[PDB]
Formats: structure tokens, C-alpha cells, sequence
């Protein structure tokens, strides 16, 4: 009853702000949802879904008077619904023939409720997939909702489809048909992001963000170690350093976020990253904060690849030490010092 | 085809004359004995090789005549002459389809081209003793050509709305054919058919409810589920560019007849052309540059739509625009054009007009309360001062219950502040029962 009062209110289509609709599913809704027994699943679900997912499936329209932003609120909303509650579903509760996958289909339902699966599936891919080539009104919180729409992805696939050799179509298997990257549908271009110097500090909950890192440490379960990575990861660097431009603020942020996985095969991606820390800008007028997280690669774990000696790593390098020089001076003794006092322990190991 | 015209073709003018009248009289096929079948084959090589050849010395290849005009007239007067005879046609309605490209001047086009669009007047009064029995061919009993089978309508066009020379139904006896083959319209259907055939297609459905009074394309007269949708595919084309886009939807308007769920498009390809094409924000443009300058025609052209098809849709639409902003730097033709529009409507049509605005205003959707507003001002009462009276008397016997119901008794959600879409509809009513009341007795 509770989460009904709730839905009914987010669903009701009385005039009312984008945030007074997200507010109540994200600061409320999916704020119940986490704590709970088991059975809070079965029926509320065998309430709700139909007639949520009875939106998403074919309405697009209300840019020309640009109401849109609770369009997209509902679909985001969804997802999130969808989200919490596939956290909680089991692999074969959610295929095998469970009565409510019987309702939630068509009849005593004959597949192994592979439709209403692959429906979702086809729906979060294609509002991921939605470019934002001509977008031009309402454009972040379009945006926002292609970056949370990733997410939903994530929490079904990581159960329903258990091993590594499906991870390559569901949320990556882009063929650049048209318009590149979803990762770009994901992050906005023209916008920043600062990286303060010591004596989170940007935040994880960037629509995305948090969904995409709090996966990839599951992503140890869920591996095509390669592929799934390749046609993004290998060639975010040298070769085409235009895609990570502003982008790096997700593939290198992320990767430091991922340190603590990505091990196997580092080996090829890690001194391209002292290369993309060689680029002319780096998250300040410089690295200023990213250069003490780049290094970590070999110093917060020092295990597996090395970006040198297999090639002569040289110059590029030696502009990374003179990053921590040629303009080194700051105040008080403390900014400025935390160069020197890293430098002193960065060529040694 | 040459310079003793002058001096030693009376011969022929002597011939072309006298054979002509011969089968007007119906004589001539006793004056000549038929070789093989009711088409003497000299009547089909004659066309072939007296012209279809001979207006093209393509073997010296020195450039294409501009012909001396009497030997054009006499020439046609051979065309004319085949068209004496029986079978004719069903050589020529593969004789068009000729794509031999004449390396002419020196710039390329066809010579069933050439020959087409050079005769188009003497095929186009002549031809027409066969109505369809070609066209069927040119659309169905071949794959409907890449170009000219509409060149074809094009040349048409001319006569066949000029007709009244002792006949008329023109339009009416080739409707029924042209719709029905207009079914097989498939070489359109290439996503890269080039503008030329989407100009062609769309210069045709101009002359469609020019020739095929719409009287004629009532209902299901014409295939609608083909030829509309067809239409609605077509202003669609993102290669389709917006002056073309412009006479486009000057043809939209008498679709506004459509009642079915077939008219659901209408609107989302209309709302899908102008989000696309005309400015989210138009806040931009000070008078005179070409962003502004076609962007005023299709801003008037959608009044002018409005104004032909009395539409509570295109008013639907129109809302989107004309309350794209307080200012629009453009609002009197918005506001004097509906001086128009609410003054000839016959009752019932304004009775259709204010309730789609009103079910807009009452719907309680999320949207802006100046959205809602403007609905209602800056539209909703700007209709009801011009029109006749029982404009009242029917849309009140709607409206007034359905409105004062709201007004008695509800006044919260100032919780969430929402509050001011309540008393918006207050005012809005209010201001409706003002426009009212100052008619009323």
C-alpha cells in the first residue's frame, strides 16, 4: 500500500515540476525499496509492472510544448523502479515459468519469459542508444535520462544473463552506423569537472557514473574480457585522442575508480595512460590532483603490467616529471611540496 | 529536315493534309490496304524512322536541331496520323521508355524524353483517345518508371485542367484509374529516390486536388491507406528541403478531412516536421536574414493552412507555436488572421475549434501555467468576440458545467505549489464566462 500511494502519485499526471516527480520516486520510492523482507517484491511487481512499462514502449512526443522533462522523468523513474527491484530477482525467477511471468506476458506464457525480457532489453539498449545529434532544448535532462537508462541494463544483465560471452552485445556492440559513442549519449562535451590538490571531491553520482562503477567491481564475476571494453577502451588514446578529449572524465576516471579490477590484461591500455596524461590538459590548467591518481597504476598495487622497458616509455614520461616542474611554485609550503615529496618516491620503484 | 523546305515539300503538305482528313472521315484504312494487322506496321515505322529516328542525326553527331517549325507542325501531323490507326499505342507505350541520352547545344537529357516533352501537346490531345490503357502500363504492367511516368502528368496537367474544348470529366474518369495504380507507386519507395521523382510525385498530388476536385477524393475515393500515407511518408523525407517542404503542406489541408485514426499521424508528422525544422528557441532573429525570412512564409503558410482547414488539429499545432513565447517577434498576423477564421465557420465547426482548446485547457497534464494560459487568452477567448451568434448557445451547452465544477469547491496544493495551474483555470473560466457575458442577454 505504501509504494502504491507513491507510484499512483508519480504516475498520476497531475501539473507538477520535473523534480517534484523525480523526487518523489528517487528521494522516496526506490528509498523503501532496499531494506525490506522478500514477498515486498512479488506483490507489489504483480501490481505495478505492466502498467509501467505500457509507457515506455511507444510514447516520445510533448518536446513542442517541452513538458518532455516528465516523459523522460516516468522513463527514467522505470528504470530505476526496474533497477532496485532486479537487485533483488533471481535468475530463473525472472525466466522460468513463476506465474508472474505468465501475467506480465501473454497467457499461461509459452517462452521462458524471453519476451518480456528481451522487450526490456530492446527498450534500455535503444534509450541508451538515442543519439543527441539534434537535441537542442531540454538537452541535460535528455541527457540525464540516456545516462540512468543505462543503468537498468546493468542490474537485469548482471542476473539474467550470468557469463562473459553475452556482455558483449547488451551495452556496448555499437558499429559506428552512425553518430559514435552511447558513452556519449552518457556525458555531455562542453563541461567541467574539477580535481583539488591535498594539504568524491567531484562526485560518483554523475547520472552514470554511479551505475557504471558500481558495476564494474561485479564485473570481476562478470568479464570478452576484452571485448565488451575494445571498441571504446583500446582506442580512447593515440590513434583517435580526440574521443576521451573531455570524455577521459569518464574512461580514465572511471579506470581509476577500476584500478582495483582491471589487472589481467592492463598490459596494453597502461602506458597509453601515461600518454593520456601526457595530453595538454588533465583535470585542472594540468593533472594538478589526476597525476597522483595515475601513478597508483604501478603504486597503489604494483602487480602485473608495465608501461616501460617493453617500450622505451622515455620522453612522454620525462614530460610527466617535468609536469611536476617547469610551473611547480604554490603557497604555504603545503600544494607545493606535494609535487616534491611524490616525486621523490614516483622513478623509484 | 532541311533547307528546300522552302521549295520542294508542298509535296508533303500536299499528303499530311489530305490522309488526315481521309480518317477523320474514317476512310483510310480502304485507301490503304492493312498488311498484317489494324495497325498498318508503316504507321508504327513511320513513327519509328519518318521522326523517331529523323529528329535525331545522331550519326554525324552535329548537335540537335531547334527545328524550323513547320516541319515540327508536319512531323506532328505524322504523330497525329499514326494515332488514325489501330494498335498504335501499345508500341508507343513502350516507344516512350526510351533511355538513349542525347548528347545534344551539348547538355544531356533523354530522346524518349525529347520526344515526349517535344510533342507533349500533340501526344497530350491525342494519346488522350486512350485514357489509362497507357497509364496502367507506365505504373503497373511495367515497373513504374525511374522518372517521365510522371513527366507524363505533368504534360497532362496542362491539357487536362485546361479541357472544356466538348469534354470535360477529365479528372474524374482518371482519378479511379490513377488511384488505383497508384498503389504499384514503388520506385519512389527508394529512400534515395532522387528529388526530381519526390518533386514529381509532389507536383502530381498538387494537381491531384486541382484536376480530382475533392469531391472526388471524398472518403476512400482514392486509396487512402496507399496514396495519404504515401504523402505523410513524403513530407517525412529529411533530404525533402523546406520550400519544397512548403508546398508540401500546402497540400496537407484538405487532409484535415479525415476522421480516423489514420489523422493521428497528421498530427505527430506535422509535429515532428516543425520541431525539427522551425527554431526552439525563435527568441534569435531580428527581421531580414533567410532564417527569419522563410521561416515567416512557413509561419503565414501554416496560417494559411489553418485558415483553409478549419481545423481544430492545425489550431492544436498552431498553439505550440504562437505560445512559443510572450513576443514572438511576430504575433499580429496570429492574432488578425483569427478575425478570418472565426468568421465564416459555420456553427458547429467553431463548436469543434473551442473544445479542442478547452479538453486542451482541462487536461490536467504536467506543462507550464503560462502554457496553459496562453492556451486559453492568447487563443480560447481571442475566438469568441468575431463570430455570428449560437456560437454562444451550443459550445456553452458543453463547456459551463464541466467548468464551474472545478470553480466550487477546490483550492489546495500549495503543499507541492502546483497551486498556480488551479487558479489558473480559475481565471481561465472566469475570463470565458467574461467573453460570454458580454454577449448575453
Amino acid at each position: 500500500g505504501l509504494l502504491e500511494s507513491v507510484y499512483e502519485m508519480f504516475r498520476k499526471d497531475d501539473p507538477r515540476l520535473s523534480f517534484t516527480r523525480q523526487s518523489f520516486v528517487d528521494r522516496s520510492l526506490l528509498t523503501l525499496l532496499w531494506h525490506c523482507s522478500l514477498d515486498a517484491l512479488r506483490e507489489f511487481f504483480s501490481t505495478i509492472v505492466v502498467d509501467a512499462i505500457d509507457v515506455l514502449k511507444s510514447r516520445f512526443t510533448k518536446l513542442n510544448e517541452s513538458t518532455f522533462d516528465t516523459q523522460i522523468t516516468k522513463k527514467m523513474g522505470y528504470y530505476k523502479i526496474l533497477d532496485v527491484m532486479y537487485s533483488r530477482l533471481p535468475k530463473d525467477d525472472v525466466h522460468a515459468k513463476e506465474s508472474k511471468i505468465n501475467q506480465v506476458f501473454h497467457g499461461s506464457c509459452i517462452t521462458e519469459g524471453n519476451e518480456l525480457t528481451k522487450t526490456l532489453i530492446k527498450l534500455c539498449y535503444d534509450a541508451f542508444t538515442e543519439n543527441m545529434a539534434g537535441e537542442n532544448q531540454l538537452l541535460e535532462r535528455r541527457r540525464l535520462y540516456h545516462c540512468a537508462a543505462y543503468n537498468c541494463a546493468i542490474s537485469v544483465i548482471c542476473c539474467v544473463f550470468n557469463e562473459l560471452k553475452f556482455y558483449q552485445g547488451f551495452l556496448f556492440s555499437e558499429k559506428p552506423e552512425k553518430n559514435l559513442l552511447i558513452f556519449e549519449n552518457l556525458i555531455d562535451l562542453k563541461r567541467r569537472y574539477n580535481f583539488p590538490v591535498e594539504v568524491m571531491d567531484e562526485l560518483n553520482r554523475h547520472e552514470c557514473m554511479a551505475p557504471l562503477t558500481a558495476l564494474v567491481k561485479h564485473m570481476h564475476r562478470s568479464l570478452p574480457r576484452d571485448l565488451p571494453s575494445w571498441m571504446k577502451f583500446l582506442h580512447g588514446k593515440l590513434g583517435n585522442p580526440i574521443v576521451p578529449l573531455n570524455i577521459r572524465l569518464f574512461l580514465a576516471k572511471l579506470v581509476i575508480n577500476t584500478e582495483e579490477v582491471f589487472r589481467p590484461y592492463a598490459k596494453h591500455w597502461l602506458s597509453p595512460l601515461l600518454q593520456l596524461a601526457a595530453s595538454e590538459n588533465n583535470g585542472g590548467e594540468g593533472i594538478h590532483y589526476m597525476v597522483v591518481e595515475i601513478v597508483a597504476t604501478i603504486l597503489s598495487w604494483t602487480g602485473l603490467a608495465t608501461p616501460t622497458g617493453v617500450p622505451k616509455d622515455e620522453v612522454l614520461a620525462n614530460r610527466l616529471l617535468n609536469f611536476l616542474m617547469k610551473h611547480v611554485f604554490h603557497p604555504k609550503r603545503a600544494v607545493f611540496r606535494h609535487n616534491l615529496e611524490i616525486i621523490k618516491t614516483l622513478v623509484e620503484c | 529536315y532541311g533547307p528546300d523546305a522552302q521549295v520542294d515539300r508542298s509535296r508533303l503538305a500536299a499528303v499530311v493534309s489530305a490522309c488526315k482528313q481521309l480518317h477523320r472521315a474514317g476512310l483510310l484504312h480502304n485507301i490503304l490496304p492493312s498488311q498484317s494487322t489494324d495497325l498498318h506496321h508503316s504507321v508504327g515505322t513511320e513513327l519509328l524512322s519518318l521522326v523517331y529516328k529523323g529528329i535525331a542525326p545522331g550519326d554525324e553527331r552535329q548537335c540537335l536541331p531547334s527545328l524550323d517549325l513547320s516541319c515540327k507542325q508536319l512531323a506532328s501531323g505524322l504523330l497525329e496520323l499514326a494515332f488514325a490507326f489501330g494498335g498504335l499505342c501499345e508500341r508507343l507505350v513502350s516507344l516512350l521508355l526510351n533511355p538513349a541520352v542525347l548528347s545534344t547545344s551539348v547538355i544531356h537529357f533523354s530522346h524518349g524524353e525529347y520526344f515526349y516533352s517535344l510533342f507533349s501537346e500533340t501526344i497530350n490531345t491525342e494519346l488522350l483517345k486512350n485514357l489509362d490503357l497507357a497509364v496502367l502500363e507506365l505504373m503497373q504492367s511495367s515497373v513504374d518508371n525511374t522518372k517521365m511516368v510522371s513527366a507524363v502528368l505533368n504534360g497532362m496537367l496542362d491539357q487536362s485542367f485546361r479541357e472544356r474544348a466538348n469534354q470535360k470529366h477529365q479528372g474524374l474518369k482518371l482519378a479511379t484509374t490513377i488511384l488505383q495504380h497508384w498503389k504499384k507507386c514503388d520506385s519512389w519507395w527508394a529512400k534515395d529516390s532522387p528529388l526530381e521523382t519526390k518533386m514529381a510525385v509532389l507536383a502530381l498530388l498538387a494537381k491531384i486536388l486541382q484536376i480530382d476536385s475533392s469531391v472526388s477524393f471524398n472518403t476512400s475515393h482514392g486509396s487512402f491507406p496507399e496514396v495519404f500515407t504515401t504523402y505523410i511518408s513524403l513530407l517525412a523525407d529529411t533530404k525533402l528541403d523546406l520550400h519544397l517542404k512548403g508546398q508540401a503542406v500546402t497540400l496537407l489541408p484538405f487532409f484535415t478531412s479525415l476522421t480516423g485514426g489514420s489523422l493521428e499521424e497528421l498530427r505527430r508528422v506535422l509535429e515532428q516536421l516543425i520541431v525539427a525544422h522551425f527554431p526552439m528557441q525563435s527568441r534569435e532573429f531580428p527581421p531580414g536574414t533567410p532564417r527569419f525570412n522563410n521561416y515567416v512564409d512557413c509561419m503565414k503558410k501554416f496560417l494559411d493552412a489553418l485558415e483553409l482547414s478549419q481545423s481544430p488539429m492545425l489550431l492544436e499545432l498552431m498553439t505550440e507555436v504562437l505560445c512559443r513565447e510572450q513576443q514572438h517577434v511576430m504575433e499580429e498576423l496570429f492574432q488578425s488572421s483569427f478575425r478570418r477564421i472565426a468568421r465564416r465557420g459555420s456553427c458547429v465547426t467553431q463548436v469543434g475549434l473551442l473544445e479542442s482548446v478547452y479538453e486542451m485547457f482541462r487536461k490536467d497534464d504536467p506543462r507550464l501555467s503560462f502554457t496553459r494560459q496562453s492556451f486559453v487568452d492568447r487563443s480560447l477567448l481571442t475566438l469568441l468576440w468575431h463570430c455570428s451568434l449560437d456560437a454562444l448557445r451550443e459550445f456553452f451547452s458543453t463547456i459551463v458545467v464541466d467548468a464551474i465544477d472545478v470553480l466550487k469547491s477546490r483550492f489546495t496544493k500549495l503543499n507541492e505549489s502546483t497551486f498556480d495551474t488551479q487558479i489558473t483555470k480559475k481565471m481561465g473560466y472566469y475570463k470565458i464566462l467574461d467573453v460570454m457575458y458580454s454577449r448575453l442577454p
